[PDB]
C-alpha cells in the first residue's frame, strides 16, 4: 500500500509501506528520501503523535493515508 | 506496586535514581512556578508552564504528588522525570511539543475539541469530537491540509468548537500571524531561532506579557512564532 507524508516545505511525498511496518521503518524511509535523521522526525496522524514502537495497523492507518512531518526543535 | 502507585512503567528504576542534579532554581511569577534559565532548561520551563495554564492533573495519584511538589518548589523530582521519560540528557536542548505529546497519556483529559474536516469548496465534510490532553492541530483558524478527498481536493482540519481546556500543538513549523487568527487561548509558547540553538518562552494572553525563564518580559502575539497554545473557552 501507499501513504502520503507532508514534508517541511509543503510538498507531499509518497511512501511504499505495509500495515505490519513499524513507525521506525516509516522514519527510515523518510530519511532515505529527505535526508532527515529519525531523531529529528515527528509523525502526526489524526492529530496524534505516533509512537516509534507501534505499527501502522495499531494507528488504523489505512490505504492512502496522510501523515505530517514536523522537525524536532532544539530549545 | 511502584508501577501502579505512580502510573508509569519502570517506576521502580526511576525512583531509585538521584534527582538532585535537576533541582533548578525556581521562583513564583504571577502564581505560576517558573525555572531560571540554565542548562538549556527552557523547554522544561515552557512545558510545565502549559501544564499550569491548562490546570491539568495526572491520572495516578503518585504522578500528581510529584507534579504538586514541582509547583510548590520541589522541582527536582518532576524535572528529572521529564528527562527520564523523553530520553533527553541533562544540559541538552529538547522539543517542548514532543514532551507534551509523551505526557498526554498520563494527564487526565480536562477538555474537548471539535475538529471539522472540509475541503476547498465543501465537497466532503465530517466532524469529530476529540477529548485528549494534547491534540496536534493547527493553532490558527485556517487549518492544515490533510490529503485528498474522493474528488481529488485537499481536506482542511480546523478547530471550530472548544469545550474545557486542552493543549493544541501545532502541526508544523513555528508560525507567525496576526493575533486574531490564532485559536482563542490563554497562553502561547513561542520558539525563536537565535541563529543551532533556540529559545522557548510563553506568552500570557491575560497579562499581555511573556514568561521568559523566571522574569516577565514584554511581548507581542502578532510577532510571536507560536508552536502550541492552551486553548480554552
Ligand atoms: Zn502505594
Ligand atoms: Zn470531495
Ligand atoms: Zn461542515
Amino acid at each position: 500500500m501507499q501513504i502520503f507524508v507532508k514534508t517541511l516545505t509543503g510538498k507531499t511525498i509518497t511512501l511504499e509501506v505495509e500495515p505490519s511496518d513499524t513507525i521506525e521503518n516509516v522514519k527510515a524511509k523518510i530519511q532515505d528520501k529527505e535526508g532527515i535523521p529519525p531523531d529529528q522526525q515527528r509523525l502526526i496522524f489524526a492529530g496524534k503523535q505516533l509512537e516509534d514502537g507501534r505499527t501502522l495497523s495499531d494507528y488504523n492507518i489505512q490505504k492512502e493515508s496522510t501523515l505530517h512531518l514536523v522537525l524536532r526543535l532544539r530549545g | 506496586h511502584m508501577d501502579s502507585h505512580y502510573g508509569f512503567d519502570k517506576a521502580g528504576e526511576f525512583h531509585m535514581l538521584d534527582h538532585t542534579g535537576f533541582a533548578f532554581p525556581s521562583e513564583v511569577v504571577n502564581g505560576r512556578r517558573v525555572l531560571k534559565t540554565t542548562d538549556n532548561n527552557c523547554w522544561v520551563n515552557v512545558t510545565c508552564l502549559q501544564l499550569q495554564f491548562a490546570r491539568f492533573r495526572f491520572k495516578s495519584a503518585g504522578l500528581q504528588a510529584m507534579w504538586e511538589s514541582y509547583c510548590t518548589g520541589d522541582v527536582a523530582m518532576f524535572v528529572h522525570w521529564l528527562y527520564w521519560l523523553t530520553g533527553v540528557d541533562k544540559g541538552q536542548p529538547s522539543d517542548s511539543e514532543n514532551a507534551l505529546n509523551m505526557l498526554s497519556k498520563y494527564i487526565v483529559p480536562a477538555g474537548s475539541v471539535t475538529i471539522e474536516r472540509v475541503t476547498h469548496d465543501g465537497c466532503c465534510c465530517s466532524k469529530r469530537v476529540v477529548t485528549a490532553p494534547v491534540v496536534n492541530a493547527s493553532v490558527l483558524k485556517l487549518g492544515v491540509e490533510d490529503g485528498l478527498c474522493p474528488h481529488g481536493l485537499n481536506y482542511i482540519d480546523k478547530v471550530v468548537v472548544v469545550k474545557g481546556t486542552t493543549i493544541v500543538v501545532n502541526v508544523g513549523k513555528p508560525v507567525v500571524a496576526p493575533s486574531h487568527l490564532f485559536l482563542k487561548g490563554v497562553s502561547y509558547t513561542t520558539f525563536l531561532d537565535n541563529g543551532v540553538a533556540g529559545h522557548y518562552t510563553v506568552f500570557d494572553h491575560d497579562t499581555g506579557m511573556v514568561h521568559d525563564g523566571d522574569v516577565f518580559v514584554p511581548g507581542d502575539l502578532n510577532v510571536s512564532p507560536v508552536t502550541n497554545v492552551v486553548v480554552s473557552e
